[PDB]
C-alpha cells in the first residue's frame, strides 16, 4: 500500500494555509497565511519500467 | 492655592501629551531596528548561497 | 533574450549573463540549435562598431583599426560550459543537464549537515513557511 | 515577524512593481503604463515592448499613473488583476497588502479608491498604504531628506521624526519621461527619426532611450562650472605642452539603425542638467524647479528650529529614484552643499534596488507587529463610509 510505504518512509507537524485573524484584540479584518496545523489538524508503479537504458 | 491648582492642571496635560510623543518615539526605534535587522537579514542568507 | 538582458539598469551583470547563455531540455539534443541561437544573438543584440562603421573606420585606419566606442551593454555574447568530467553524462548527453546539477547539489547538501537548504521535520514543526526558510 | 504573507506593491509613475512580503524580490516589474492595443487591450507587462515592437496602429501606451505618483486609469490599473493572477498567481482576497509619493496632506479619496481597489475591485481582505519616500527612508532610519529622481521628476520630501513636512514636499517635472522626450529630441538627427505613440516613444524609452539613459550622465558640479573648469584644464594642458574630458565620444549604437550616435560627455551631461536647470529647456521653468533650490524644500521645511530642520535634513539626505541612477548624487552634494554648506551632506542611497526602493521599504509586510502600520479592515472602509 502506498500510505504504508510512505509512513514506512522518512523517519512531525502538519501545516495549513488558512485565514488568520491577527491580534493587536483581534483586528476587524482577517487574512490568509500559512498557519500551524496542530496535532489534530493510492497506487504504485514498479520501477525499472520507465528506466532509460 | 490658585497657582498650585493651575500647576495641577498643567501637569496632567503635559503627561497626556508625552505618551503619544513616546508612542511615536518607541515605534520609531523598534521599526527602524526591524528595518535595520531586515537590512541585516537582507544580506545574511545572501552570502550563505 | 535580447529584450530580457538589455533592459537591465545594471550594465555589467547583463554582459556576464550574456556570455553564459545555457540552453537545456529534451529538445536540445538538437545540434546547431544552440549554435545558431548564439549566432542570431550576435546578429540581433551584439553591440559593436557595425560592419558599415567598422569597415568605414578600417578605411579611416588605412590612411591599425580603432573602434567607435559605444555605451551599451550587450557587446559580447557567448555560451556557457558543460562538465565533461562526468562520463555517464558525457555518454548520455547534456540535454537534460538540469538533472546533473541536481545530482551535484544532492551530493553537496544532503551529504552535508546543511539544513539551511532543506527543511527538516523539526523545521516543519515552521512548515512550508520553513520552505521559505530553506531557500538558497 | 508575525505569521503573515503580505503583498508588497510599489506603483511608481512609470513602473508597477509587485511581489509579496515573504519574497524580498518582486514577482514582476511591469510598467505602470499599458500598450492599449487597438478592441481596447491595456497591455501591461514589459515584454508584452514586443507589442510596441509592432508599433501597432491603435496600440497606445497610456500611463495608468501620471507624474504625481497617483493613478489616472484606475480600473485598467485593476493591472491589479493582471498582477495578482498573471504575475502573482494568487488571490488578493487571500493575502494582506502593502502598497506604496508624498503630498501636502490634501489627498489623504485614493485610499477610498483603494477601498475600491482593495475591498471592492479586488477584495484584498486588508491593505496597508505606506508612504514611498518614507519607505525608502525605512529600508532603519527615522528622519530623512528624500529626493526621488524617478520617472516623474525630482520629488523632494523632508521627513522629521517620521512626520511628513507637508508644506515642503516638492515634486519636479523633470525625471525619466521628460528625459525620454529629451533623448528622443537630441539624438533625433542621429537616430534619423525626428499617449498613443507611447507605442513609439515609450517603446523607444524601453529600447534605445533607456540605453542612452542608463549608459546619460550628470556632471558632478554644474556642467557649466565643470565645462569652464575642464576647458581651463585642457587649456592648461595645451599651453603647457605647446586633453579635455568632455571632447571624448560617448557614441551610442542606435540599434534600429546600427549607427554611431556620437554625443560627447558634456552632451550626455546636458540632459540631466535639465533636472537641476530646467530653464535650459523651457523658459517657464525656473532654477527653483531644478533640484538645487527645490534648497527651498529645506527652507520650507524650516517652518516645520529651522536650522534644526536644516541639521536633520542636510545631515540625513536620502537619494533614490530611477533617473537618479543616471551617473552623477555628487551633483546633489555639490548643488545643495553650495545652498547649505552649514550641515555637511551625509547622504544615504540605495545604489543598485534604487528604482524599486519604495518596494523594498514597503517590504520592510515584514514588520514584527500589525500595530506598527495602519492596516485597513473592511470595517475601516465601513468607518470611512460614515460621515
Amino acid at each position: 500500500d502506498p500510505q504504508t510505504l510512505i509512513t514506512k518512509a522518512n523517519k512531525k507537524e502538519s501545516w495549513r494555509y488558512d485565514w488568520y485573524q491577527p491580534s493587536k484584540e483581534k483586528y476587524p479584518f482577517r487574512y490568509k497565511t500559512w498557519l500551524r496545523n496542530q496535532e489534530d489538524e493510492e497506487d504504485i508503479l514498479d520501477l525499472k519500467e520507465f528506466d532509460r537504458r | 492655592d490658585a497657582l498650585l491648582t493651575n500647576q495641577l492642571y498643567k501637569n496632567h496635560e503635559l503627561l497626556k501629551l508625552e505618551r503619544k510623543k513616546t508612542e511615536a518615539v518607541a515605534r520609531l526605534k523598534s521599526m527602524n531596528k526591524s528595518a535595520i535587522n531586515q537590512y541585516n537579514r537582507r544580506q545574511d542568507k545572501k552570502n550563505k548561497r | 533574450v535580447g529584450l530580457t538582458l538589455d533592459n537591465i539598469d545594471d550594465i555589467n551583470k547583463a554582459k556576464a549573463v550574456w556570455e553564459n547563455i545555457i540552453i537545456v531540455g529534451g529538445t536540445t539534443s538538437i545540434s546547431g540549435f544552440k549554435e545558431a541561437l548564439l549566432g542570431q544573438l550576435l546578429k540581433d543584440h551584439l553591440i559593436i562598431e557595425p560592419e558599415e562603421e567598422k569597415s568605414k573606420r578600417e578605411e579611416e585606419a588605412k590612411s591599425f583599426v580603432p573602434t567607435i566606442e559605444y555605451v551599451q551593454c550587450p557587446t559580447v555574447i557567448k555560451l556557457a560550459k558543460y562538465p565533461d568530467y562526468f562520463p555517464e553524462w558525457k555518454k548520455s548527453g547534456y540535454s537534460e543537464i538540469i538533472f546533473l546539477g541536481a545530482q551535484i547539489v544532492s551530493k553537496q547538501i544532503f551529504t552535508h549537515p546543511k539544513d539551511t537548504f532543506y527543511i527538516t521535520r523539526e523545521k516543519y514543526n515552521k512548515g512550508p513557511a520553513a520552505l521559505w526558510d530553506v531557500q538558497f | 515577524t508575525l505569521n503573515r504573507k503580505c503583498v508588497v506593491i510599489h506603483n511608481g509613475s512609470h513602473r508597477t512593481v509587485a511581489g509579496f512580503s515573504n519574497v524580498e524580490l518582486p514577482q514582476c516589474i511591469i510598467p505602470s503604463s499599458y500598450i492599449k492595443r487597438t478592441e481596447a487591450e491595456f497591455i501591461f507587462g514589459t515584454y508584452n515592448i514586443d507589442a510596441a515592437a509592432e508599433k501597432r496602429n491603435g496600440d497606445e501606451v497610456y500611463t495608468l499613473v501620471d507624474s504625481q505618483g497617483l493613478p489616472y486609469n484606475w480600473d485598467a490599473l485593476e493591472q491589479w488583476r493582471y498582477l495578482y493572477d498573471t504575475q502573482l498567481k494568487v488571490s488578493p482576497e487571500e493575502l494582506p497588502l502593502v502598497i506604496t509619493p508624498a503630498t501636502n496632506g490634501k489627498p489623504d479619496a485614493i485610499l477610498e479608491r483603494y477601498y475600491e481597489l482593495a475591498f471592492d475591485k479586488l477584495n484584498v481582505p486588508v491593505f496597508q498604504i505606506v508612504i514611498e519616500p518614507l519607505a525608502i527612508a525605512l529600508s532603519g532610519k527615522s528622519s530623512a531628506f528624500v529626493i526621488d529622481i524617478g520617472a516623474s521628476g525630482c520629488n523632494v520630501t523632508p521627513i522629521i521624526d517620521g512626520i511628513v513636512v507637508k508644506n515642503a514636499v516638492v515634486r519636479s517635472k523633470f525625471g525619466g519621461d521628460f528625459l525620454d522626450f529629451q533623448v528622443h529630441e537630441r539624438l533625433a538627427p542621429l537616430i534619423k527619426e525626428e499617449q498613443k505613440r507611447s507605442t513609439d516613444v515609450w517603446y523607444e524609452a524601453s529600447t534605445w532611450i533607456q540605453q542612452f539613459k542608463s549608459t546619460l550622465q550628470v556632471s558632478e558640479k554644474d556642467l557649466f562650472e565643470l565645462e569652464r573648469y575642464y576647458k581651463e584644464q585642457a587649456d592648461i594642458y595645451a599651453k603647457q605642452q605647446e586633453n579635455n574630458p568632455l571632447v571624448q565620444k560617448k557614441n551610442f549604437l542606435f540599434k534600429p539603425l546600427n549607427k554611431t550616435l556620437t554625443l560627447d560627455l558634456k552632451e550626455c551631461y546636458q540632459f540631466a542638467e535639465y533636472l537641476f536647470k530646467p530653464q535650459l529647456i523651457s523658459d517657464k521653468f525656473s532654477p527653483e524647479d531644478g533640484l538645487g533650490p527645490l534648497a527651498k524644500s529645506v527652507k520650507k521645511a524650516g517652518a516645520s528650529s529651522p536650522e534644526q530642520v536644516y541639521s536633520l535634513l542636510l545631515t540625513n539626505v536620502i537619494i533614490t529614484g530611477s533617473t537618479s541612477l543616471i551617473e552623477g548624487e555628487q551633483r546633489i552634494i555639490k548643488e545643495l552643499s553650495i545652498r547649505f554648506p552649514q550641515y555637511k551632506l551625509t547622504t544615504f542611497a540605495n545604489q543598485v534596488d534604487r528604482k524599486i526602493q519604495g518596494w523594498l521599504g514597503a517590504l520592510t509586510a515584514n514588520l514584527p507587529s500589525w500595530s506598527l502600520g495602519k492596516w485597513y479592515s473592511k470595517e475601516d472602509y465601513e468607518t470611512l463610509k460614515r460621515d
